[PDB]
């Protein structure tokens, strides 16, 4: 957990919870689903790449 | 649908690999170079100019110094005497401020200056052995009386307060001491902001229809 | 030189010749030559640093 | 690794980059007032170039 600061891990956890909650809300309430999946995939891409680069 | 999915996956792998490789290279070249020059070891650097006051105590010390770290510094200063050496302390401070140039000066003056303004730093310190004190040309006893006054003055707490209030001056903004290698908030927060923007746009376009 | 100043207080590094001719008192303050540099500014690339 | 290797070296070699590196060669006239300055006036990087 050194490469990512603790506040960043706070933000990652809350972003995961928020995306899960908004996905559940959308399912309760497919272009929007595609956009949500794409933006979440981009976020995961950036976070994993930054973590890998810093730890390298 | 098989070919397009496979080629999209391959493209994704190539893109993530390239992005991670470039970011790793950038962070590695950032971390490999020290934020400051080699502390008290400006030898093997020859890019940051360095010098002391002309014909000063530091200049005289570096003249009569045979350490491998300091004789090279003396040779560099002598070979560029008209450039690195300056006449006065304030001239040296101005030269350091205006361009990439390190200055060598007495520690008390350095801390006094860096407390007067916080646009300057003291890298190493105490690389020479010297001190300040009163004197008497003759072997008088009253100088020894002064010395016992010195010792009884340090035996109780009065020197530190007067010394600090004479050097405190104005306040100095807080600065890090032992910050780790983790990413800063400003370093990453862009992806958080863009994710929030994408999510709110997706919500808006979902509720629009 | 002519001993017209009984007490001598000033910023005076205790050197070999000065100790040779003046038996200086115990050092008021211990110090040495230090190096000076400009504070390295933080080149913030903005929030969109990725 | 490839990007780190090709980015670690300074894109423009300077008065210090040549001394630490060995891939790029450097030279001058044989004792044509250039290496005569290199042998004396022992500067760390300049000593490395002279060697
Ligand atoms: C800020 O740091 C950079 C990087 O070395 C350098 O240009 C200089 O030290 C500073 N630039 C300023 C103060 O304009």
């Amino acid at each position: 957990l050194n490469p990512l600061s603790p506040d960043i891990w706070m933000y990652i956890l809350l972003a995961y919870l928020g995306v899960s909650c908004v996905l559940f809300v959308i399912a309760r309430f497919a272009l929007s689903t595609r956009i949500v999946g794409g933006i979440w995939w981009f976020f995961t891409l950036i976070i994993i790449s930054s973590y890998t680069a810093n730890l390298a | 649908t098989r070919i397009v999915g496979g080629i999209w996956w391959f493209f994704t792998l190539i893109i993530i690999s390239s992005y991670t490789a470039n970011l790793a290279a950038f962070l590695t070249v950032e971390r490999m170079e020290s934020p400051i020059d080699s502390a008290d070891d400006l030898a093997k650097q020859t890019k940051i100019e360095y010098g002391a006051v002309e014909d000063g105590a530091t200049m005289t010390f570096f003249k009569k110094s045979k350490i491998s770290t300091y004789d090279k510094m003396w040779a560099f200063m002598s070979s560029r005497r008209q450039s690195v050496l300056v006449k006065s302390n304030e001239e040296g401070i101005q030269r350091v401020l205006t361009s990439d140039y390190a200055f060598l000066m007495e520690s008390t003056t350095i801390e006094f200056v860096t407390q007067r303004n916080c646009n300057l730093t003291q890298i190493g310190g105490l690389i020479d052995s010297k001190g300040y004190g009163v004197g008497t040309p003759m072997g008088s006893p009253y100088r020894d009386k002064i010395t016992i006054a010195i010792l009884q003055l340090q035996e109780e707490g009065k020197l530190h307060m007067m010394k600090e209030k004479w050097w405190r001056g104005n306040g100095c903004p807080e600065e890090e001491s032992k910050e780790a290698s983790a990413l800063g908030v400003q370093n990453i927060g862009g992806i958080f902001i863009v994710l929030a923007a994408g999510l709110v746009l997706s919500v808006f376009v979902a509720v629009g229809e | 030189i002519d001993h017209k100043a009984d007490l001598a207080v000033a910023p005076l590094a205790i050197t070999y010749v000065r100790e040779k001719v003046i038996d200086f008192s115990k050092p008021f303050m211990t110090l040495g030559i230090s190096i000076l540099y400009r504070k390295p500014n933080g080149t913030n690339p903005g929030v969109f640093s990725f």
